[PDB]
């Protein structure tokens, strides 16, 4: 009876921003994103994604609880590159890694199917 | 610059009572020049020793080989063209005790207890051989095994 | 940050001063009567010790 | 049995017991639009505003504590101290 | 429900939990830490628990009482890890200093010359709210008196 509807785990609700930004203050060039609808799939590919920059000092995501589907990411990186702009290097490199991931995997069936 | 000890050890003991830690050895080690004794603890996994081996260790108190201090946070960045380049085994913690003689002893004997987080350093001997060691003070510890 | 194998500035007539003002500060039973102050060193006879 | 100030034999600091009522009893005066004796940072439930002025010590409540011989002492709030 | 906000007020300064840790029965904590999380605060305050910057960093967001301001490791050299012990000072907060011992501690170890020293991490030591030395277990977080 008080069943939440299983299409609230992937839907933004009318209004909902999908990231939200807030800085922090507890020290400089800090900043938390938050993002909803999803689970630790995403999370997990923009932080080991992030993890491999040399740039960046801090960048780690969280879930608050397993009934809300949202979780946060703290990236803190030196002062002469934005944590913004290591997040948006980092779906980068993500979608061109899974763009290769995509054609070689393409090529191997095509071989394989070929090769009988 | 903020050496504060410095001397050759060699291995005498592995295991005395037997080995509880999985990741943990403990040994007894005694120098060479300053005759002192030292109880150890390592990783056993990320660098393994055995019975009889020889390692230079330097306990100073920052690795910046100027002698100011470090900021006391850590970052990636500054672990490469300083002291810790030519040592492979790099720890660093705090002195919590110093025992000898207190306040109604002799002061020819003395030993201090530094803690790495749970891995244990108990350094004794001559107290003039232990100077610059005090409660709460942050200590860095390099250590290379020798031929 | 005391240390414990330096020589400190304390002064053990001003460690009596600072207990006996402790002690005669630490009241339970208030009052300047002569049973007030039985009742006050009587609640207070452990923490005295 | 107006008990005068100097002859009050009560204790000068404010328990939680008197602190609950008091800081209820505020928090609902301000919640029928009382006048607010400090500064106000935005907050908008009145208990907070009770808490954040009981601490300068400007509350008009007085204490009316009863001793066990149907006697009573009026403590005012900047009388007592805050202890937490 | 409180129907009335002076009750509301009443139920935040006396009915609230943190105002009611200790019981006046036995002047003892009533809530502890129990079942597999104390099981795996014995199993991390481990002295064999080394553990990665990756697994150190997942656990850094969960503690929302951090000031921003992570801890220089253990191990600085050839791979940065951390330790329990270590982790765990970061969640105990203010000025925390404690003596206590393991359910597994040897009496004759007290009277012997590692009294100071433990082999077998059994005597449990803070200092200055962050963990230095020992396993914690029932007896030093429980409900029990001196925790």
């Amino acid at each position: 009876m008080n069943a939440p509807p299983t299409f609230e785990s992937f839907l933004l609700y009318e209004g909902e921003k999908k990231i939200i930004k807030e800085l922090d203050t507890k020290v400089t060039n800090a900043a938390i994103f938050t993002i909803n609808k999803e689970d630790h799939t995403l999370g997990n590919m923009i932080r080991n994604q992030l993890l491999k920059d040399p740039n960046v000092l801090f960048a780690g995501y969280k879930v608050p609880h397993p009934l809300e589907h949202k979780f946060v990411i703290r990236i803190q990186t030196t002062a002469d590159y934005s944590p913004q702009e290591a997040f948006m290097n980092a779906i980068t490199d993500l979608l061109a890694e899974l763009s290769l991931f995509e054609e070689r995997f393409k090529d191997a069936i095509k071989e394989k199917k070929e090769g009988g | 610059a903020g050496v504060l000890f410095e001397d050759i050890f060699n291995v005498k003991d592995m295991d005395p009572e037997g080995k509880k830690f999985d990741r943990v050895s403990r040994l007894h080690c005694e120098s060479e020049s300053f005759k002192m004794d030292l109880i150890l603890d390592i990783n056993s996994w990320l660098y393994p020793m055995e019975l009889g081996d020889k390692f230079r260790l330097v306990l100073a108190t920052t690795l910046r080989e100027d002698g100011c201090p470090d900021s006391g946070e850590y970052n990636p960045m500054e672990h490469e063209g300083t002291r810790a380049d030519s040592f492979e085994y790099v720890m660093y913690g705090k002195i919590y005790r110093i025992e000898g003689d207190e306040a109604h002893n002799e002061a020819s004997r003395l030993s201090a207890y530094v803690s790495f987080g749970g891995l244990l350093m108990r350094l004794q001997g001559d107290a003039n051989n232990l100077h610059g060691f005090e409660v709460d003070q942050h200590m860095y510890l390099l250590m290379k095994r020798l031929a | 940050h005391i240390n414990k194998r330096l020589p400190t500035d304390l002064s053990p007539i001003r460690v009596i001063k600072g207990v006996k003002t402790l002690l005669e500060r630490c009241v339970i039973v208030t009052g300047n009567d002569r049973i007030s102050k039985q009742a006050n060193e009587n609640a207070t006879l452990l923490f005295q010790c | 049995g107006g008990v005068p100030k100097s002859k009050r034999i009560t204790t000068k600091y404010m328990t939680k017991y008197e602190r609950a009522r008091v800081l209820g009893t505020r928090a609902l005066q301000i919640a029928m639009c009382a006048p607010i004796m400090v500064e106000l940072d935005g907050e908008t439930d009145p208990l907070q505003i009770a808490m954040k002025e009981l601490k300068q010590k400007k509350i008009p409540i007085i204490i009316r504590r009863y001793l066990p011989d149907h006697s009573y002492e009026d403590w005012s709030i900047d009388e007592l101290i805050m202890v937490d | 429900v409180p129907q009335s906000m002076e009750t509301r007020a009443e139920v935040e300064n006396i009915h609230i939990t943190p105002r009611q840790i200790i019981t006046p029965q036995a002047n003892k904590p009533v809530m502890g830490i129990v079942q597999d999380t104390l099981t795996a605060v014995r199993k991390m305050t481990k002295r064999d628990v080394f553990i990665t910057r990756e697994q150190v960093m997942n656990l850094l967001m969960f503690l929302p009482t951090w000031d921003a301001k992570m801890p220089q490791p253990c191990i600085l050299k050839p791979r940065p890890l951390w330790t329990g012990k270590q982790i765990f000072s970061l969640i105990i907060p203010g000025n925390v200093n404690m003596i206590r011992t393991h359910s597994t501690h040897p009496d004759e170890e007290d009277e012997g010359p590692y009294k100071w020293i433990s082999p077998g991490d059994t005597k449990v030591m803070v200092e200055h709210g962050e963990l230095i030395m020992g396993i914690l277990c029932k007896k030093s977080l429980g409900t029990s008196a001196g925790s």
